[PDB]
């Protein structure tokens, strides 16, 4: 009837931690010239096997508002965007005044033609040249004469960016190092907050677009059966409301002029590229949505918004004035930055037909302070030619805002809200192999990865091996891969170590002269063996289970030897 | 070569019915 | 340690032009943007807009921009000429530094603020 | 002008606990959030620069933190002298609004 | 060297008794110069008391 | 001083380098600072009064 | 040098698919500006020339 | 050379490259470099004479 503590090496007991992750890229994904502004080519290539083992008896609480590789996720974003940007021309001659006058077409001066004095290669030369400049790009210094300066020159430091670095998103995939593992919610319909039934772990998520718009998710992933409102509390409007679409939505957004590209020599070894000439008319950039597919998008999530908040009017306000950057829908697409008005997508009350396409203006700004920061600018190149995106919209980022009705307007917040809406399905977990279990001596399907987490201490300890063996295998990914790597081969080492004091360095499970302790869990074996899982094992014993281990090293070979 | 398309069964058949057997059938016979 | 202190009348009339003028003591009216803010009893504050120092540019709120002047006129002091005042214009007005340089302490926060002048506009 | 409401807009507390102040803006502003302390009669004092950093003279107590549309303030052991009205302003882009900022009284 | 380790300190006050003034001198976007303005009060010795 | 004119001068190391502003927002207030062994090596302690 | 010859091994070789030449090449690009990175622009002499 | 028949010229790549100067104190001299495996891997050599 006396049971003794027996050491289980392997065990499918994973708890919630935060750990850097790694990239990789499916194939090379590059021809040599766009040097992806991702760093693609410093990512490991992807196993075309992508495992993904589901896992039976499963339940796991998720959470998309507090998940770490939404915050990690926008910090290698962030760090990669500087990185690249960084060996790049820095325009702090252009700090002078701009002499514009506007560009009639054949827009009301949307385009201006700016001449201005600067250095040639030869310092000792003085050159004036003139450059064609987008409206949102000069800003008025001191009277209201043709006297221009650049937006943010006066603040920060314009860099221009190289021109060889291509800006199109290609997916990236979010690895989690050895000893760490993805668990991925499968549910159809998940609300975004809560316990999923059909868990899968998948050391690396699908494929990530990493694409920089507002108001409007572009790309990334559509939702299985029905539209899905996500957001935090609801009855606090202050939280974003992320909209995941059935279907997409296709937007053909364009911009129809042909300019050319004037390079204007700096200074040694730097050169401004600019717009030169305009060639044929002057026509307005735009993006075409088509009217019926909008209605019932519009239809559906009014559907779903009126479920949850009640049956309540709802009514979408387009945003409030202000700054292009700050209020309009905003998209990279070709290399080009557009923003658009966004106001004829959001001007209906829905209660209880004039064209068949939604045309909305759009203006090109080659002036970006993007991430919400300021201290840093970045210049836009021109591009050459003209520029067609066909891009699909796949979700929304509404906020909210009083006679029985709300208002919702296109919104959000920094950039997290959108990479939740493609990271709503996965946490990181770090797997802790080894458990004790007290057992009658003294001193298969073959499921995959974890597939015994959701089965009883007995039939998953026949599964040791499959766990055990996941615990091993200059710039932002070289040093975080390395570090990764070299904190993996620690915790290895360190659980190598404890063995080898217990004396089960070559063992899987060993039993110890230890004798199990009724106040640590009077129950028989039987309430142990059978019933619970290796999680609600670890946790019944989690405050107890320092003891267990002085025990270990104070006797057995402490004595033994 | 000959082996490399069996060699990930060998170790599954290895490490499944080699160690975690003898670890379960050891564990049983102490009585 | 620069202090500011505001100077000027406490009453202008519906129609006419409110002059606020804001000295600068254990300092000068150096390379900061030098602006001033709104307070409408019982709301929260206001800004009204700023001067640069380093040159003359100014720039002013878009809703006021077209009724607020700002210059300055000596050293140790700069002022804030508001035009076309109104009843909705009641508020303590308050003259403050705004820091720009990253390198001190107020990346962009207003820094050295004064103790505020009570302007009432009526009849 | 990005509007800015504060929450909650009257607050009370007794001496030694630890209290929140949350300023929503209407558009994601980054980390360019700075907090202000108004004692009733007086010009406000800075607290906060950029969502999280203290100006030096202010003790450990003042503790910002958050980015994009969500920032709070966080008062622990608050102390009698901490009694006021509480501002947001946003640096990010011109012009800087405010909060209409949250009173804080004493127990 | 010749290291002496004290068994009890010596207070030393030193005090630099002018007050000044900081001014910016904008140097290029974002960055700036601080150095001494104008001199409020006497002239008055920097100096330790021990 | 730079030349025989007496209204002449020039910062002191400029003629070798450029210098660099300490960032106001820097303190130079001593903190303590503690080092702790690295795994694989030990710190020894004298105590010994004398 | 060791250098242990090996009976019986015949192996194939592809000097253009080496991968060890593509290594070489960029060690030694990259000592090169390793090497030229903490020394003098010549930025102010690009002046026109009599 | 630059201005056509003009005397004025400029120095060559500067309006393409940031010209360098080499540290005087750099030497080229060529200095045999040995190639050597990580612990795990092995290099092959091929004594083939032709
Ligand atoms: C040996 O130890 C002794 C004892 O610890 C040291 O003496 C202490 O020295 C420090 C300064 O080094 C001094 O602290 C100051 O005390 C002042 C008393 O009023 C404070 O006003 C002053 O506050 C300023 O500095 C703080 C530093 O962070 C800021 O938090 C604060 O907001 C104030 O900031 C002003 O100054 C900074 C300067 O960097 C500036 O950036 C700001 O804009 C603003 O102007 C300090 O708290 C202690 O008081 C001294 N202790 C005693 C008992 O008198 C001694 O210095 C040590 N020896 C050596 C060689 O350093
Ligand atoms: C996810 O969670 C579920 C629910 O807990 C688990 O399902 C249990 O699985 C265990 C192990 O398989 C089951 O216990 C076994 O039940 C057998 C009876 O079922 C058989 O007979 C019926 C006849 O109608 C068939 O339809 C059915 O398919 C089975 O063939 C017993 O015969 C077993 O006893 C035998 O094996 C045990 C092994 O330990 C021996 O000790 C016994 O002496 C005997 O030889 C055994 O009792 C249990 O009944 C299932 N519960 C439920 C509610 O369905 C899943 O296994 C689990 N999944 C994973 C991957 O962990
Ligand atoms: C969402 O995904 C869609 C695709 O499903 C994506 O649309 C694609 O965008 C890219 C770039 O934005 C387009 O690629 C361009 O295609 C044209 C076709 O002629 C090429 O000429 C372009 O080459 C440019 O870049 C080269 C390298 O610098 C230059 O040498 C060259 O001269 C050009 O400047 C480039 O390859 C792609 O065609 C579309 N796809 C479709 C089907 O239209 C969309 O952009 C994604 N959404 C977002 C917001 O990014
Ligand atoms: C922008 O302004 C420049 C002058 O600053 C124009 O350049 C001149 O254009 C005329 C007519 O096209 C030519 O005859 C001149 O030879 C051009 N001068 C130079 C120095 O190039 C330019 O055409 C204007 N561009 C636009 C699009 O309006
Ligand atoms: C340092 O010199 C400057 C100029 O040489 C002095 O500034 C002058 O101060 C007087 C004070 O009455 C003013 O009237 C002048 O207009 C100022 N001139 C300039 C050019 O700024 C400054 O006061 C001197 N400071 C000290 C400490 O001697
Ligand atoms: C500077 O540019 C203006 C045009 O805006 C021109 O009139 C003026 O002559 C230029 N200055 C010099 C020194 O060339
Ligand atoms: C769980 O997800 C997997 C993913 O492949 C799917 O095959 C399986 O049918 C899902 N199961 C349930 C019960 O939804
Ligand atoms: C856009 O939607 C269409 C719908 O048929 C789909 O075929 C296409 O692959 C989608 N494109 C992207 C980039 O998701
Ligand atoms: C949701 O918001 C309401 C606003 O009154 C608040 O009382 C409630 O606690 C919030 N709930 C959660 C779960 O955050
Ligand atoms: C744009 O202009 C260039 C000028 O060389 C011309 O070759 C090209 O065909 C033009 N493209 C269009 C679409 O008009
Ligand atoms: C968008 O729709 C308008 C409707 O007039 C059409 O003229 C234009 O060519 C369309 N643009 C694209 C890029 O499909
Ligand atoms: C976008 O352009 C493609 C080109 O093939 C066309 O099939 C599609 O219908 C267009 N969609 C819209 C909304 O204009
Ligand atoms: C879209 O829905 C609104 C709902 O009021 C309706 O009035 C309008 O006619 C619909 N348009 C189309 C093109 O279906
Ligand atoms: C929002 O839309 C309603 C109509 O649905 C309109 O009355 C209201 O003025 C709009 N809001 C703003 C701030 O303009
Ligand atoms: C969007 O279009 C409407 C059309 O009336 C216009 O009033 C509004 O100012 C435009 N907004 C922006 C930000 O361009
Ligand atoms: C919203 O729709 C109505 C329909 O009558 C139209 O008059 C109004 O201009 C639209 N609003 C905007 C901002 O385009
Ligand atoms: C089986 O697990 C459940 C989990 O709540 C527990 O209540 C029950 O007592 C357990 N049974 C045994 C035999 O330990
Ligand atoms: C510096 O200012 C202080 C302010 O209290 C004053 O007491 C002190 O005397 C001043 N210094 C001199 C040298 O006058
Ligand atoms: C130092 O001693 C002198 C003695 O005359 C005194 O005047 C001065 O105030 C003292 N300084 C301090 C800092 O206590
Ligand atoms: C084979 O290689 C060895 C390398 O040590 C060399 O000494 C020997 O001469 C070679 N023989 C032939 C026949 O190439």
């Amino acid at each position: 009837e006396k049971l003794w503590v027996t050491v289980y090496y392997g065990v499918p007991v994973w708890k919630d931690a935060e750990t850097t992750l790694f990239c990789a890229s499916d194939a090379k994904a590059y021809d040599t010239e766009k040097h992806n502004v991702w760093a693609t080519h410093a990512c490991v290539p992807t196993d075309p096997n992508p495992q993904e083992v589901v896992l039976e008896n499963v339940t796991e609480h998720f959470n998309m508002w507090k998940n770490n590789m939404v915050e990690q996720m926008q910090t290698d974003i962030i760090s990669l965007w500087d990185q690249s940007l960084k060996p790049c021309v820095k325009l702090t001659p252009l700090c002078v005044t701009l002499n514009c006058k506007d560009v009639n077409a054949t827009e009301r001066g949307e385009i201006k033609n700016c001449s201005f004095n600067i250095t040639t290669e030869l310092r000792d030369k003085v050159q004036k040249v003139y450059a064609l400049f987008y409206k949102l790009d000069v800003v008025p210094i001191d009277n209201n004469n043709t006297s221009y300066r650049l937006i943010s020159c006066d603040t920060s430091v314009i860099t221009q960016a190289c021109p060889k670095i291509s800006f199109e998103p290609i997916p990236i995939h979010y690895c989690a190092p050895a000893g760490f593992a993805i668990l991925k919610c499968n549910d159809k319909t998940f609300n975004g907050k809560g316990p999923c039934k059909n868990v899968s772990t998948v050391q690396c998520t699908h494929g990530i677009r990493p694409v920089v718009s507002t108001q409007l998710l572009l790309n990334g992933s559509l939702a299985e059966e029905e539209v899905v409102i996500r957001s935090d509390n609801f009855t606090n409007n202050a939280k974003t409301i992320i909209v995941q679409l059935k279907e997409s939505v296709e937007i053909n957004c364009t911009r129809p002029n042909n300019y050319t590209r004037k390079s204007i020599r700096i200074g040694p070894g730097r050169a401004f590229y600019t717009m030169g000439e305009i060639i044929g008319d002057i026509r307005q950039a735009h993006c075409n949505i088509s009217r019926a597919k909008w209605n019932d998008t519009l239809k559906q999530i009014v559907i779903k918004l009126r479920e949850q908040f009640e049956n309540k009017t709802i009514v979408f306000n387009h945003s409030s004035g202000g700054d292009p950057e700050i209020v309009m829908h905003s998209f990279n697409c070709g290399g080009e930055f557009f923003y658009c008005n966004s106001t004829q997508l959001f001007n209906s009350t829905w209660n209880n037909t004039e064209g068949n396409t939604i045309t909305l203006p759009c203006r090109i700004k080659q002036i970006i302070n993007m991430w919400q920061r300021v201290g840093q600018a970045m210049y836009a190149p021109p591009i050459r030619g003209q520029i067609r995106c066909s891009s699909n919209i796949t979700g929304l980022l509404l906020t909210r805002d009083e006679n029985g009705t709300e208002i919702f307007r296109p919104g959000g917040g920094d950039m997290r809200d959108n990479w939740r809406s493609e990271l709503y399905k996965y946490k990181v977990v770090k797997i802790e192999p080894l458990g004790v279990a007290p057992t009658r001596c003294k001193r298969a399907v073959r499921r995959g990865f974890l597939g015994a987490a959701g089965s009883t201490m007995g039939a998953a300890s026949m599964t040791l091996t499959v766990q055990a063996r996941n615990l091993l295998s200059l710039g932002v990914w070289g040093i975080k891969q390395l570090q990764a790597r070299v904190l993996a081969v620690e915790r290895y080492l360190r659980d190598q170590q404890l063995l080898g004091i217990w004396g089960c360095s070559g063992k899987l499970i060993c039993t110890t002269a230890v004798p199990w302790n009724a106040s640590w869990s009077n129950k028989s074996l039987d309430r142990i063996w059978n019933n619970m899982t290796w999680m609600e094992w670890e946790r019944e014993i989690d405050n107890y289970t320092s003891e267990i281990y002085t025990l270990i090293e104070e006797s057995q070979n402490q004595q033994e030897k | 070569r000959e082996i490399d398309n069996y060699t990930s069964e060998i170790y599954t058949l290895i490490e499944e019915s080699q160690n975690q057997q003898e670890k379960n059938e050891q564990e049983l016979l102490c009585l | 340690q620069v202090q500011l202190q505001e100077s000027g009348p406490g009453l202008v009339r519906p129609s006419e032009t409110l002059s606020l003028a804001c000295g600068v003591s254990y300092g000068s009216v150096d390379h900061y943007y030098w602006s001033w803010v709104r307070q409408p009893p019982g709301k929260g504050l206001e800004w009204i807009g700023y001067i640069d120092g380093y040159d003359g540019a100014t720039n002013y709120s878009p809703s006021l921009k077209n009724r607020v002047t700002i210059t300055i006129d000596t050293p140790n002091q700069f002022s804030l000429k508001m035009t076309s005042v109104s009843a909705a214009d009641t508020a303590v007005y308050f003259c403050g530094r705004w820091n720009l340089y990253d390198d001190d302490h107020a990346y962009k926060s207003l820094a050295v603020w004064g103790r505020g002048i009570l302007v009432v506009v009526s009849s | 002008d990005i509007q800015m409401t504060q929450s909650p807009s009257s607050l009370s507390a007794s001496v030694g606990d630890t209290v929140t102040i949350t300023c929503r803006a209407r558009h994601g502003v980054g980390e360019n959030l700075n907090w202000y302390q108004q004692k009733p009669g007086k010009a406000p004092k800075v607290l906060i620069y950029m969502a999280s950093s203290r100006q030096s003279g202010i003790p450990s107590r003042f503790r910002g933190g958050g980015s994009g549309t969500e920032f709070t303030l966080t008062i622990s052991s608050l102390q009698p002298e901490d009694f006021g009205t509480y501002h947001c302003q946003q640096s990010y882009s011109y012009p800087w609004t405010f909060g209409q900022g949250t009173k804080v009284e004493i127990k």
